[PDB]
């Protein structure tokens, strides 16, 4: 989507996989706030907004 | 209420202890008041600050 119409998806009721994102290393910017990018995102969340 | 002094002393001690217990769960400017949640979520430099 374009920036003004920022598209939002809700990640709900599924077993998340964050390891593949971290280990991919093709994503230039890997800045994580609150949760750390150093293999700690493997947790549980009530709601993920993408 | 004929023993108001002893009751007052006990109430003040209980109030101070309860206030300390309540203050245990204050953010103090941090992201969370639970230490374990901070440790299991955040990287060691930011976790330690």
């Amino acid at each position: 989507a374009s920036v003004y119409a920022w598209n939002r998806k809700r990640i709900s009721n599924c077993v998340a996989d964050y390891s593949v994102l971290y280990n991919s290393a093709s994503f230039s910017t890997f800045k994580c706030y609150g949760v750390s990018p150093t293999k700690l995102n493997d947790l549980c969340f009530t709601n993920v907004y993408a | 209420s004929a023993l108001g002094k002893l009751q007052d002393v006990v109430n003040q001690n209980a109030q101070a202890l309860n206030t300390l217990v309540k203050q245990l769960s204050s953010n103090f400017g941090a992201i969370s008041s639970v230490l374990n949640d901070i440790l299991s979520r955040l990287d060691p430099p930011e976790a330690e600050v």
